[PDB]
């Protein structure tokens, strides 16, 4: 069924599973027209499909042309997501296909179930966790590839960089969700923390800086301070 | 006018005949029901006074044979049986008519209720849902499960309703996933109507039969089937105009007949609100929407 705090270690067992987040599929700017009405302009989007055990991220870039001439775009976006996830699964060898797909928003359940009718043994599940995957577009290199795309495109990343060489999946996921929660709560401050020290760089083939174990502990503490700080600024505490 | 004679009434029982019902006391001198209209299917049903558990009964058509009820003290129920000896049955039915030991089917002359509930119901289709080929009549009870219910246990005692499943490959064309899930017209018109039922009359017949088994026996899987068949039409953007008009009439008389006190268990809030207020056909069921709003405004 649904995924929550009681069955959290399931994410790091040896059953292949993917998180799917559709928040950033249909993205718009709202603006005034010359007549003083309001209109939207779509911008490029992405599906965030993540294996939490391996860090493998399948980033399907959603180019604005896919919305041309379409109606009810927020509803279409869920079905377009489901179509693209189904196409990804079919593209994978059988032994790489997930046994479960966890959607971050319950409105993806029916679209994905319908698109996956050919895969009755793949479990489609919601989650009670409030995961911060909408902040994926605050990772500069992911935002860059999405905005530069002139056509539909799939790009593959490891969102853990090389962390699994030193830490377990569970810890790597906890670090990722802390970073993304911070970027979501106060992006400027979070990026400042991540880049304040120019001696620590981001490798060309990585998304995050090359922190030592000690530096990651310091980074992680600063991110919790930021999150607590914002929580205080927000609620006056 | 036809007659269903009874050997006797050895146990106290509430007897239903179509939408009517009457009480018979233990060993009361009762020999059956006369003046049953020819031309319609009928259902004769039972609830024992000592164990209201298990309503059960028999669908039958008097044009297909001479049927009688005989209590079986071993199996503990009133059984329908066919008498092949025509002479003897007519003689038996005449003797009881003479001694006035039969209740009369109490049809008011103005009243078209039963016709309106069974317009499309045909004994030959009933016998395909209720498989027991050695008898011309069909037994149903409260507890019988449907083929679809068993899929999700004894197959000989099942209700073989047509399986409807909105999230199934039958309902969804490859590459039309969103289209077919949000507008079910291809499933209604091509898969079910052209493909399986062949015409809307057979579709409505099964719909009406499912409602009647829900109402008279509290049969839960029948209630599920009735709502599923309503929902498939309401959720289709393209329905023949004559089917929508007839559906409105069908549902009107079903809602009119339902006991006020059974609405909580026989009516699915989600389906009805969808059908009357959200669906493609929200403006096409005027009679049904009017009776629902005046009779069950709580449900909505
Ligand atoms: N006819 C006939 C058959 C016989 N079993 C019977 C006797 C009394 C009442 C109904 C039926």
């Amino acid at each position: 069924g649904a995924m929550n705090s009681s069955n959290y270690a399931e994410l790091f067992n040896n059953d292949i599973k993917l998180f799917v987040d559709d928040t950033n599929v249909y993205r718009v700017t709202v603006h005034k027209t010359f007549e003083g009405n309001v209109a939207t302009k779509a911008i490029n989007g992405c599906i965030f499909t993540l294996n939490p055990k391996t860090g493998h991220l399948f980033l399907k870039i959603i180019h604005t042309s896919v919305w041309a001439g379409q109606k009810r775009l927020s509803q279409l976006a869920k079905w377009k997501t489901a179509e693209e996830v189904s196409a990804l699964v079919r593209s994978l060898p059988k032994e790489e296909q997930p046994k479960q797909i966890i959607v971050t928003r319950k409105a993806m359940l029916d679209p994905l179930e319908v698109h996956m009718l050919d895969f009755p043994n793949i479990a489609i599940r919601p989650t009670e966790l409030r995961l911060p995957f909408s902040a994926a577009m605050s990772i500069d290199k992911l935002s860059d590839v999405v905005m530069k795309a002139t056509e539909p495109q799939m790009v593959l990343f490891n969102i853990y960089d090389d962390w699994l060489d030193r830490i377990s999946s569970y810890t790597a996921f906890s670090r990722l969700t802390l970073l993304l929660r911070a970027l979501k709560t106060n992006e400027e401050s979070a990026k400042m923390i991540l880049l304040s020290d120019p001696t620590i760089t981001i490798k060309s083939y990585h998304l995050w800086p090359s922190f030592t174990d000690e530096q990651w502990i310091t980074i992680e503490s600063q991110m919790r301070d930021l999150i607590l700080t914002e929580y205080g600024r927000k609620y006056n505490v | 006018m036809n007659t269903v004679p009874f050997t006797s009434a050895p146990i106290e029982v509430t007897i239903g005949i179509d939408q009517y019902s009457f009480n018979v006391k233990e060993n009361q001198p009762f020999h059956g029901i006369k003046d049953i209209p020819i031309g319609h299917v009928h259902v004769i049903h039972f609830q024992h006074a000592d164990n209201s558990s298990m309503r059960y009964g028999y669908w039958f058509d008097c044009r297909m044979g001479n049927f009688y009820i005989q209590y079986d003290p071993k199996d503990g129920l009133y059984k329908m049986m066919e008498e092949r000896d025509g002479a003897k049955f007519e003689n038996i039915v005449h003797n009881f008519k003479e001694r006035q030991m039969m209740v009369s089917y109490p049809k008011i002359d103005e009243d078209d209720t039963w016709y309106n509930l069974t317009e499309f119901v045909q004994m030959d289709k009933i016998r395909k849902i209720v498989r027991k080929d050695e008898n011309q009549f069909s037994y149903v009870d409260s507890s019988m499960t449907t083929v679809q219910e068993n899929e999700l246990s004894d197959p000989a005692h099942s209700l073989n309703y047509t399986v409807i499943n909105f999230k199934s490959r039958e309902a969804i064309r490859p590459g039309h996933e969103m289209e077919d899930f949000l507008d079910k017209s291809y499933y209604l018109n091509t898969v079910m109507l052209q493909g399986i039922f062949k015409n809307s009359s057979n579709y409505f017949g099964e719909l009406q039969f499912a409602f009647l088994n829900a109402m008279f026996f509290g049969n839960y899987g029948s209630s599920l089937q009735w709502h599923a068949m309503i929902e498939l039409i309401c959720s289709s953007a393209t329905v023949p105009k004559h089917m929508l008009d007839k559906l409105d009439e069908i549902l009107y008389y079903q809602i009119k007949t339902l006991p006020e006190q059974y609405s909580d268990i026989l009516l699915n809030e989600r389906v009805w609100n969808i059908c009357l207020y959200s669906s493609f056909q929200k403006n096409s069921l005027h009679n049904t929407e009017k009776i629902m709003e005046n009779k069950y405004p709580e449900l909505l």
